This record gives structure tokens, C-alpha cells and sequence, in this order.
């Protein structure tokens, strides 16, 4: 039941400030230190800092001039503030409960992706992908949901609101012309489509866009 | 700071075998018989999960097939027997010196018997068509290994201009991969041609897989 | 006791002290013979002053022998402090004789009495070979320093007696006799001042002077450790020469890595020269 | 100056101590004057011995006023050790001169009667009897030595009484006698001071330490005891250090509190317990 | 050893209210600002589950509605708001002295609106009659309170000789109780009468509930 | 995944010896102490002992003469042996992992019931329990499984091998004639009985008795 949840802006303009709030449950900030660690494809995992239960803070020396960590024990929140963000600060930021009496981090949050760019948020474009006519019906049939034209990362793509999970193959985003595209492939027995309803739910928290696209045969 | 180098960069291990990952520290992360080295596992789209702390102690609840050893600057993480779910990136982190630093990471790839790619095609939708674009997507699901070739045939014309390929991480249950090969065009470019074919070349069979549609 | 003599000759300083003591005692027997030949008038006084000297070298040699004894239940730290005590006693000896030399000048300041100078010369040659032997006086630091200072004080006293005597006969200046004694007592007190200051500092459980200037930096480095809240009750003292004992209590975070804090604190104070370190760690409430 | 002249009138015990030291110094000056005028080595020896008894009382007062002082960066433990040091120094200055007294004796024994007024010996007897009567009933190793030395002074005054009544030479024998008495009087104070200064385990703590070690070993999750060092800082102030090895998951807070309780009950004021978690 | 007394022995609290459990220690379980007192919860047929350690620290994963406080010899475990799952026996354990000792326990009863018992009756089975016995059992499920009266009527005859009552612990979901009232007889005793009735007297209604069968 | 499972004799003759083997998983015996604690309705929870990682063993002083705890790290087993078993030693015995750096027990085993008596192990007798005739069909119909004549505890009584669990009310055992009586009640929809199969599964590990009896209407 030990949980850490980060909430922060997905898109931050370069040289502005980034503020993330980590809310914790299942443990108290009165006896646990909380670390902040970012992970990027370039620099990999990278420790940023830690806040201790009495309010003592420690920082990575490379960030001591532009980083601050605060907390409030009553509401069980930890605040992460960074100043003068550049293009290399685009990363997944995680708040981590340190393992007790050890130098490792035993619990992690899901992380928030922060992209540092001057582009604007674009709501996603959701398109169904049905098999061409009825060729190759077989017993196994594949369908697709193309999410093209969103910015920035990420989006959650789900089929039938999580009731169906097997056969879901979601693909990572590809960047072209500053704009992001992805596809999600699902498979299902032929006795189920188009017998009942299947749908592609696309959630874009950056623009708060919810799409419930209905997949229909041609 | 202490630099941690993880070798090999990638590791391929079959089912029920032993996997060994080495982390080398620039300086000693030892103090008074304690080695302040920890091993994390990060799966596909998941936060890092602590496996080992202080270089030999298993975290409460992790499977017993993980083990740690080493001292001073050399440390070894051993997975025995290797399961399908163990396909992930493994990181070494030191906590002996400020700041905490992590290793580069070793990606463990699960080896299994080869599988032919299940290949499907999808033409542009009517809604995307009316929008102004046209995207044709060929999907290659549940195959092995990572290496695969995708070609696009347009009435017998080969095109390598507007094709984007997307890979997936190795599956945690069946240890396979997926490919999304998309091509984008405008209205007239899509409708001036009729037949579109996605071609799958794989090491499993010499004959490539043809998936075609018309109009 | 048969194996004791082998131990004495095994050590460098112990054997040098034993040889000097034996040579002083042979010079002693020869002197006391010339005294019991009815020439004892000033001879027996010189004889008991030199026996006091022999007692001083005996104290130094005994301290050197005892300091190497294995530690036990009663003496947890061993017997190394017998070194420092020697440097305390010897210096405290050299002041006392100094005053008497001072007083001796008074004995020849108001009504100086004129009461064959050879024994001073042999005592001088003894003193030169002694200072040649104990040139190292520049755990055996306090022992060698105190013994060298004692030898230097005796050498100075021989110089003063010889100088006074050569102004007596060949030059005939009676005034210059007490002033030599006054000046030379002054000189031996100033010579023994530093050894006494260091010995008093060690025995008063004072912070080691070499360790004192690098201790705030050590405290700062301990403060920078992750999860340390505060430092208190830091106590550093000198056990014997170059051996420092330190104790300190850290308050830490309730979930701090105690193993790593302990290792880092011990490393920090080991680079500072502390040989025995006791770091108590107290986890805070919050 | 004038404040001290009126301060001792307000109190009584400090006035008695002032009378003690003043009469000691005055009679020491008197004996030194008479021994200079006469040739009474026993009288001169008693003068030196008491002279140093009065200096012992004065240095004890100075050591108390210095030990009252605060601690600082240089002196982390305070100036309490000065007390011990004072006593030690007294013994040294009581062993040097007495031994030198030995000298003058045997020297004279090998190679100036001047009776004049040799009756001051009974005056010294009366004064020393008054002194030991007044002193018949942290100041442990400051005044116990002074009590032993004034007892030795009474015995030495009896000896010089015998020497004077024999004079009407038995002076060197009484000189070496008082030297031996002074040495045997200063043996125990020197032994206590040497024990403290040598970082020895406190004698009042020795017999209770095996029980403490056994009780500490019984604490849950303790594996072994290492590097136990106990010593006396000053009177009834003991400093102790020890390293515990404990289980890798042991309750270190509880073990720390229990160890401190165990050694606090035994009289250790300052304790340093370093807890080391074992690998196995 | 240190004796821990828990007051009250039983506690009845309604939904979304506050429950307070007190533990008294004969001697102090404090050392240097740490109170070595822990709180466990034991549900129906389960091993004890740690709630509090060191008298104020929540165990990782237990809900935030639990809280601990106190020092020296007086300790308080507070549940706020009280849930239906909190129906259990709560224990205090000291670890300041050898041996470890636990409290006597305080059973927390969940208070809710009264419910009429669902009453059913069951005759002996054919296998049990062929065996040599005959057990007639009345079940009273989902009721509140604990106090319930069961009467056995055999053709209008009252019998209190061979009746056994079995109660159940409070349900963790709906906070009700169950009662099993069984009567045992031999073949002739069962077969020499015809009608058997279980009667349920409850505080919900003045009229008792009748459940009868014949033969 | 931290788990402790005890295995020991449910029935122990008086003045004999009791031996329980606790197997641990998810943690090593090389860095965790294991406590042994017994619970009885008379004396409540009683702490028996603890074994440490190096093999040091601490016992309750009331059991210092008849208790011995050992272990082996290779198979991750802890062995608990008690001597001179008496009438008040019947209790549920748990091996518990110690909470690290504390005096509490963070994880517990399910426990084994130990009954010290001279009576012999009797296999249970399982009897079906169906409503008389078809009176009061309603929508909710109650069925029962009666366990008479077993010794000692426990019996695991399940319905359809535990597939159905809602509305299942198992009653505590009661002693009479030195033997034990138990009843299990289940509530099922009227349209479900006797439509498909409903069964009572009784497991008695003391006599190694397994029953999967069908419930049939009268």
C-alpha cells in the first residue's frame, strides 16, 4: 500500500521553472526520506536530491544552484522545484522512498515525463484501423488504433476501458516535424468482432483529451 | 563522482539458464566490510524496482533466483534460473559517495525458439482520409529475433522515403517483439495508386511474407 | 628477571638508557671511592647529586620498559602513559634542581667560601658522550626528550662550574661566580618549559595540539554526511605520543544508513590521525 | 585585595582554612629562620616539609578554582584534571626534597651545635597537634594527601624533639627517618594519582565491570563486546567507551538504551557505545 | 516481566467514529525518547498483523486511520474513522524487557443498525440416520446483536438437554453474526416424534421467528 | 512474497516432544531473526523465543529448560523443539519474522494448532444438509455441511473447491464426548440449486482425510 504519485506539468518552456508534487501514502514523511531521481535516454538514471524527515535537504552538486526540495508532513506532500530548465532536462522524474537504514530506494513512483520545448500542446488525432474488407478472417483478427498528432508525451491507450488486456501491443511514439505519432495493435478471436463492441480509449493528460473511438468494420 | 560501468551492454540468455551482469566501480564502494552497491530492475514502461541492496541482500519479496556478490569495485548480479519475466534493464547504483550514481544499464534479452511474424495490414481510415492525410500501417506481432526487414510495395514501386518503424520491448510472458511500420502520404499521393503491399523478411524462413490490399 | 635483561637490550632506547645508567654508576663508584679516601668534602655532595641523576635515568628506563607491556583488565589502554609521566617527572625534576642551583648561587652570593677540579672534567666528558648518545631527543618521545634535557642540564652545570673555576684561578674575578649559576638555572628552566607544557596538556586530557587545527574541518565533513542531523560531545585527547583517542555522538535521521555513516565518520577521523574512534549513533524521533 | 579581607569574616570554615595555611606558612618561615641561624638539619627538614604542606593546601585551592572553569575547544573535558595533577605534583615535590634531605644527612654523617633556643620543637609539636586535630574529621585527592602529610609532620616534629633533647650526632638519623616517613606518607596519594593519570580502569569500577559485560552480552541481538575502555576523569567521574557487534537486523535503539542503563547504574557518567551491524 | 493491561476488554464503536484502546505497562517501556511498544491486530482466524511499532510509527502498508501515541507506561491506539474491516482483537506488545509480553487484548465490535436473523432449519441427513445418529440444526445468519435466544420445540415439548450453540466472529464486510444451534439424538429418540421447531428470539422484534418441519 | 509456513504434528501425546519446521520464503535467514510465539485462549499471546542470523538463540525464561530452536540457512528452515508437553501447551504456534531494527514481528506464519491429549486421531464424518422438502424456496436458499466426530483441529471446509465464497459461514468447533462438532453454512440463489453442482470439500490434515461430497436435494 506504499504509494508515491507525482503530479507535474508535462510541457515546460525552456528557462522556466518546473514544479512537481509527490503525494505519498502508506508511510509518513516523519520517518522516511524521499529522493528525487530523473531518468533520460541520454544520461540514464541520475540522482537529483533527497529530503529528510526533519527538513534537511541534500542535492546533487550539479543541481545545487537551481534545485529546491520542500515538504509538508501533514498533507504528506513533497515539492520539487527546478529553475532555468534547458533542453537536456526532458526526462521522467520519480520521487522514491528510500529503503530504511540503507542507501537504496525501495519504493518508486510511476514518474512524470517532463518535456522542455517551446512548442505548444496539440490534442491527439485518433483513427481506427480495421482489416481491409473481410479478407483473411481466420480465427484470429487484428485491429489498430493510430494516435497521430499529439504533443507532448505521453498518452494512455486502452481497449474496452481495461476489461480486455491480453493481445494489447502498444507501440512507442515516433517524433517527426516536432509532432508525435504512435499505433496500438490488438488481437481478438473472430467470433468476438464484429459480434460485440470494441473501442480504443485514448487519454492525453497534457491537453486533458479523452477519446473513446469506436472501431467499426468497413 | 564514482563511475559505474556495466558490462555487457546487452545480454542474451535462454530459458532456465544463468545470467551474469557485472558492475565495475571506479573507486571502492566498500566501508568496514560493507559494500554500498545496490541492484535495480526496470521493466518495460515501469519505474526501477530494487532487487539487491548492499551488494548481497535480497529485497523483501523478490524471487530467490536473484543473487548478488562482490566487494570493493567489482560486483556481480546472477539470475538463476532465468525466467521470461526477467527481460528488463538492470542497473547498479552506489551509495558510498555523494552524489548517488547509477550504472549505464544492462538489457537482458530472453532467448527462445524462433517464431514467424504474424503480419497484418491496415489502410488509412475514412476519418483520417477526410482529414487530409493517409497512413498505411503494417503490423508484425509475436516474432523472434529483434532483427526483421519491412519493405513497402506500391504497384511494384519500392519506397523508403516516408516509412517509420517502431519496435517494442521484449514480452514478459512469450518473449516476442512487435513492429509497426507506418507510411504517410497526402490525398492525391494515396489515391493516384491502387495496390499497397507490406513485405516481411525474417530469418525464420527465406520466403518473405506478403500482405497486400488494393484501392 | 633473566628474560628482563634480554628485553632491555632488545629495545634501542632502553639499552641506551641502561648503558648510560651503568656508566654513571661506574663513575659513581669511582667517585665514592675518592670520597671515602677522606677527600669527600664536596665529593659526597657531588656523589648524591649524581645519584639523583642516576635515579632520573632509572625512571626514564623503567618508563621505556613498562610502556611496552601488554594491556590487561586494569590497564585497558596499556602502559603507554608511563612514557608521558616520565616526561612529566623528568621536567619536574629539572625545575627543582634548577631552583637549588639558583639557591646554590645564593650560597656563594652573600659570603662565598673558597671551598682538584678533575671530577668535573670527567663528568663533562660523560655528558658529551651522553648527549651524543641521546641526539634523538629533538612510545619513547617524552622519555627521550626528558632524558636529553636532563643530560643537557648536567652538561650546562659542568660548563658553569668549569667557567666559574677558570675565572677563579687564572683570572681572579670573584663576582662572576653567582651570576653564572643564576643565568644557567634560568637557561635550564626555559629548556624544560616546552616538555612540561606538552606533558601537562596530555595529562589534562586536552585536545591534541596537532589535531586541534584540523578538527573543525572534520566536524564540517561529518555534518555534510547524508542523514546526519547534528554533532555533540566530541572529545579528543592524547593517549601517548602520536596516538589520539576520539569519541563523539551523532544524531541522525530516523531511517539513516547507520553503517555508511559509521564508515564515513571513521574514514574522516582516520585521515585526521585519530587512532581510536568511538562514534555513537542516535536515531532521532523525526 | 580588600574584598578578600572582609569575605573570610563572613564565612567560618574558609576562615579556619585561612588560619590553617597562615599559621603553617608563618611557622615555616620561623623554622627556616631558626635553622639558618642554628645548624639544626631536623628543624630545616621539618620547615621544608611543612613549607610544602602549606603549598599543597594553596595549590589545592588553586586547583579547585581552576577546575571550576568552563570547557572549551582546547580543553573539551574541562580543567578538572588539574585537581589530580596538583596532588601528583605535591607528591613529586615531597619526594624530591625529602630524598635530598637524605643526602644532607648521610653527607653530614661522614664529614656547629649552637643550642641557643632549641625549645621551638615542642612549639612545632603543639602546632602540628592542633593541625591534625582540626583536620581529624570533588575534594577527595586534594586534602587526603594533606592530612597524611600533616600526620607525617606531627611524627617529624616528635623526631626533631628527640633530636633536640639528644643534642642537650643524632641529627642525620632523624633526617633519614623523616625522609622515610615522608616517602611512606606520599606513597598512597601518588599511587592514586598515577592510577588516574595512566588511564587505568577505576578501582571502584573494576569488580562491577564483568557483571556489566555479562548483562550487556545478554541483550537480544548482541553478538560480542569489543574495545571496552574505562578510565577516571576526576573524582567519581568515569568515562567509558565500548564497541558492540550486533545482529544485521538488531534493534539498535533498544540496545543503546539498555547498554547506557547498564553502565549508568554502575556509575559511569559518560558512555560511548558504538554499534556495528554484523554481516551475518 | 512487564505486565500489560488493556482497557477496555471489549469496545463497541459505530461506523465513521473514533475508537480508543489503552495499554498500561507495569514498568516504563521507555528508553531515551523511544517507547518500545507495538500494536498488532488479529482478525477472525488470522495471524496477528503489526499496526504500530515504537508506539507512534505506522507500519508500511497499513491504513492511515490507525494512530499510536503515549510514553512511559500509558499508550493509546486510535482508529479514526472506524471501518467495518476494523472488527478484530487488538494487542499491545512491549519489547523493552526480556521476555517480550503481549497485552490481554481488546475486541473491537462494530456498531450498526439492527438486523433480523435469517433463520433456516435442517433435518438429519439419510447418511447420518443410517450411521446411527440424528442431528437437527437451526442456522441464524446475518443478525445483530450477539444476544439471541434459540428454543427447541418437539411436538410442543421444550428441550434444553442436548443443544449446542456456536457463535461466529463479526463479519468484516457487513458486521453481522451467525449462530448454529444443533441437537443430537439417537434413532429411536428422533423417530418417536414428528415435528421439530427452532425458535429465534431477538431484540429486533418482540415476536419470535418460527422454523418448523415434520417427520 | 514474504511468507512463513509452519509444519508440525497437530496431535502430540502428553509429556512427549513437539517439533515444528518453519519454512521461510522471500527473505533470508542470514539477515533476519525469527521469533516463535504461541497463542492460547487461556494465556493469550506468549513469546517463546527468537533465533538470530548467526545462530544465537534467546528463550523465554519460563521455557529455558525444555525449549530448543535451531535453523539451517541453506533450505531456509527453522526447527522448534519443545519437551515435556503438558495439558496447557495446546496452542497455535507461529514463526514470525522480526521487524528489522525493531522489537516487533512484521510478518507472521499462518500458525499450526497443537493439541496435547491422550485421545486418538479420528477421521471426520461428513453429513449433507439440505432444506426439508421444497418449503420456502424463495430467492436465497441455505445449504450446509456438517462435520461430526473428528479430532483434533483443524478442518478446512470449502464450497466448490473455494470457487464460491460469498455467503459462506463456517462455524467454530465445539467439544462434546471428547470429540468435535462443526457446521458450515452457504447461501446460494434458488435458480442455482439444484440446477448445477454444489459440493462440500472437507480436508482434515490430522487424519489426512479428503472429501469432495456432493449436496443433493431430499
Amino acid at each position: 500500500e506504499v504509494q508515491l504519485q507525482e503530479s507535474g506539468p508535462g510541457l515546460v518552456a525552456p528557462s522556466q521553472s518546473l514544479s512537481i508534487t509527490c503525494t505519498v501514502s502508506g508511510f509518513s514523511l516523519t520517518n522516511y526520506a524521499v529522493h528525487w531521481v530523473r531518468q533520460s535516454p541520454g544520461k540514464g538514471l541520475e540522482w537529483l536530491g533527497v529530503i529528510w524527515s526533519n527538513g534537511r535537504t541534500d542535492y546533487n552538486a550539479a543541481f545545487i544552484s537551481r534545485l529546491s526540495i520542500s515538504k509538508d508532513n501533514s498533507k504528506s506532500q513533497v515539492f520539487f522545484k527546478m529553475n532555468s530548465l534547458q533542453a537536456d532536462d526532458t526526462a521522467i522524474y520519480y520521487c522514491a522512498r528510500k529503503l530504511a537504514y540503507e542507501g537504496a530506494m525501495d519504493y518508486w513512483g510511476q514518474g512524470t515525463s517532463v518535456t522542455v520545448s517551446s512548442a505548444k500542446t496539440t490534442p491527439p488525432s485518433v483513427y481506427p484501423l480495421a482489416p481491409g474488407s473481410a479478407a483473411q478472417t481466420n480465427s484470429m483478427v487484428t485491429l489498430g488504433c493510430l494516435v497521430k498528432g499529439y504533443f507532448p508525451e505521453p498518452v494512455t491507450v486502452t481497449w474496452n476501458s481495461g476489461s480486455l488486456s491480453s493481445g494489447v501491443h502498444t507501440f512507442p511514439a515516433v517524433l517527426q516535424s516536432d509532432l508525435y505519432t504512435l499505433s496500438s495493435s490488438v488481437t481478438v478471436p473472430s467470433s468476438t468482432w464484429p459480434s460485440e463492441t470494441v473501442t480504443c480509449n485514448v487519454a492525453h493528460p497534457a491537453s486533458s483529451t479523452k477519446v473513446d473511438k469506436k472501431i467499426v468494420p468497413r | 563522482d564514482i563511475v559505474l560501468t556495466q558490462s555487457p551492454a546487452s545480454l542474451a540468455v535462454s530459458l532456465r539458464r544463468r545470467a551474469t551482469i557485472s558492475c565495475r566501480a571506479s573507486e571502492s564502494v566498500d566501508g568496514y566490510g560493507h559494500s554500498f552497491m545496490h541492484w535495480y530492475q526496470q521493466k518495460s514502461g515501469q519505474p526501477p524496482k530494487l532487487l539487491i541492496y548492499r551488494a548481497s541482500n535480497l529485497e523483501s519479496g523478490v524471487p530467490a533466483r536473484f543473487s548478488g556478490s562482490g566487494s570493493r569495485t567489482d560486483f556481480t548480479l546472477t539470475i538463476d534460473p532465468v525466467e521470461a519475466d526477467d527481460a528488463a534493464t538492470y542497473y547498479c547504483q552506489q551509495s558510498n559517495e555523494d552524489p548517488y550514481t547509477f550504472g549505464s544499464g544492462t538489457k537482458l534479452e530472453i532467448k527462445r525458439a524462433d517464431a514467424a511474424p504474424t503480419v497484418s495490414i491496415f489502410p488509412p481510415s475514412s476519418e483520417q482520409l477526410t482529414s487530409g492525410g493517409a497512413s498505411v500501417v503494417c503490423f508484425l506481432n509475436n516474432f523472434y529475433p529483434k532483427d526483421i526487414n519491412v519493405k513497402w510495395k506500391i504497384d511494384g514501386s519500392e519506397r523508403q522515403n516516408g516509412v517509420l518503424n517502431s519496435w517494442t520491448d521484449q514480452d514478459s510472458k512469450d518473449s516476442t517483439y512487435s513492429m509497426s511500420s507506418t507510411l504517410t502520404l497526402t490525398k492525391d499521393e494515396y489515391e493516384r495508386h491502387n495496390s499497397y503491399t507490406c513485405e516481411a523478411t525474417h530469418k525464420t524462413s527465406t520466403s518473405p511474407i506478403v500482405k497486400s490490399f488494393n484501392r | 628477571i633473566s628474560g628482563w635483561f634480554r628485553s632491555i637490550l632488545s629495545d634501542k632506547t632502553s639499552r641506551n638508557l641502561f648503558f648510560f645508567l651503568c656508566l654513571n654508576l661506574s663513575f659513581a663508584f669511582v667517585e665514592l671511592l675518592y670520597g671515602i679516601w677522606s677527600n669527600c668534602l664536596g665529593l659526597i655532595s657531588d656523589s648524591f647529586h649524581m645519584f639523583f641523576d642516576s635515579t632520573a635515568i632509572l625512571a626514564g628506563l623503567a618508563a621505556s620498559v613498562i610502556s611496552k607491556w601488554r594491556d590487561n583488565d586494569a590497564f585497558s589502554y596499556g602502559y603507554v602513559r608511563a612514557e608521558v609521566l616520565a616526561g612529566f617527572v623528568n621536567g619536574l625534576f629539572l625545575i627543582f634542581t634548577a631552583f637549588f642551583i639558583f639557591s646554590e648561587g645564593v650560597e656563594r652570593a652573600l659570603a662565598p667560601p673558597d671551598v682538584l677540579l678533575l671530577v668535573s672534567i670527567l663528568g663533562f666528558v660523560v655528558n658529551l658522550i651522553g648527549i651524543f648518545v641521546f641526539k634523538h631527543g629533538g612510545p619513547s618521545r617524552q622519555i627521550l626528550q626528558g632524558v636529553f634535557l636532563h643530560i643537557l642540564a648536567d652538561t650546562l652545570g659542568s660548563i658553569g662550574v668549569i667557567a666559574s673555576a677558570i675565572m677563579m684561578q687564572n683570572f681572579g674575578l670573584m663576582i662572576a661566580d653567582p651570576i653564572c649559576s643564576i643565568l644557567i638555572a634560568i637557561l635550564i628552566v626555559v629548556s624544560v618549559i616546552p616538555l612540561l607544557r606538552e606533558s601537562v596538556g596530555i595529562l589534562m586530557q586536552r585536545t591534541p595540539p596537532l589535531l586541534e587545527n584540523s578538527l573543525p574541518q572534520c566536524y564540517q565533513r561529518v555534518q555534510q554526511l547524508q542523514g546526519v542531523y547534528s554533532l555533540q560531545e566530541q572529545h579528543f585527547w592524547t593517549l601517548c605520543s602520536d596516538v589520539y583517542v576520539g569519541t563523539l555522538k551523532l544524531i541522525v535521521a530516523p531511517d539513516a544508513d547507520a553503517r555508511w555513516i559509521l564508515s564515513q565518520t571513521h574514514n574522516i577521523f582516520t585521515q585526521a590521525g585519530v587512532r581510536q574512534l568511538y562514534v555513537q549513533i542516535d536515531f532521532a524521533a523525526m
